[PDB]
């Protein structure tokens, strides 16, 4: 299925994923498509931050769902 | 009495012209209706192919999900070992 | 000459009662036909939908085939480099 | 106003709709009482599959009009 990762800034990136993929996988797909470190990516769906462990399935994130990306300021890790 | 006949003649005539219209119209219908059972058959056939195509896809999913977990565990070996050498 | 025309008319009473009754018999059928004929466009639509659904599954699977032979051929290189 | 939604099984239910209601909505009124997902629904009227955006009024569906339902197998 396809999802949309939008930023408050306004940018929108579409992704090709599967309801079995792990939030970790995605933060990695975003890096490949936008060259952005996953250790800096916070994903938001239904007002909650997504953990690299769970999967879209757990968060009932269906096809064409919209996700948000907020980058952490630390970077220190 | 003669005028009473003529009105039964011209009346029965066209009344026949109407019956011949409903019959040549029924033949058009029957030809269309003779296709209903075939259309259902077709539906089932296609449905079947689908299901078949589904089990083939469903099984071909386990075959893949087994390589992931596998390639992952077999990645820990290639990762956890190389780091130990350096 | 009376019974003649009279009989020639009584052969028209039933004559029209025959066609009217018949015509009515045929209208009741044209109605049953139209009911069944409404099904056709619906059944044809069903065929196409099951058809399109078939193709989707095929395509969907066909790609899962090319991503599984790419995941297996790459695993060939995780063992190679490994040893 | 009121309309009917029929399956080829013969089953016939009724929905309370407004002429300005979209096909998208009607599908959603079918999921509420039949539990059927809208993305697997295909509604037909006058031999034509209907579109989510158009309204009943657009296809000119009046009260007690009979629509036909057919479901997908995959449903995207």
């Amino acid at each position: 299925m396809q999802i949309f990762v939008k930023t408050l800034t306004g940018k929108t990136i579409t992704l090709e994923v599967e309801p079995s993929d792990t939030i970790e996988n995605v933060k990695a797909k975003i890096q490949d498509k936008e060259g952005i470190p996953p250790d800096q990516q916070r994903l938001i769906f239904a007002g909650k931050q997504l953990e690299d462990g769970r999967t879209l399935s757990d968060y009932n994130i269906q096809k064409e769902s919209t996700l948000h990306l907020v980058l952490r300021l630390r970077g220190g890790d | 009495l003669r005028q009473q006949l003529q009105q039964a003649e011209e009346a029965l005539v066209a009344k026949q012209e109407l019956i011949d219209k409903l019959k040549e119209e029924a033949e058009q219908h029957k030809i269309v209706m003779e296709t209903v059972p075939v259309l259902k058959a077709q539906a089932d056939i296609y449905k079947a192919d689908f299901q078949a195509e589904r089990h083939a896809r469903e099984k071909l999913v386990e075959k893949k999900e087994y390589l992931q977990e596998q390639l992952e565990q077999l990645q820990r070996e290639f990762n956890k070992l190389k780091v130990g050498c350096h």
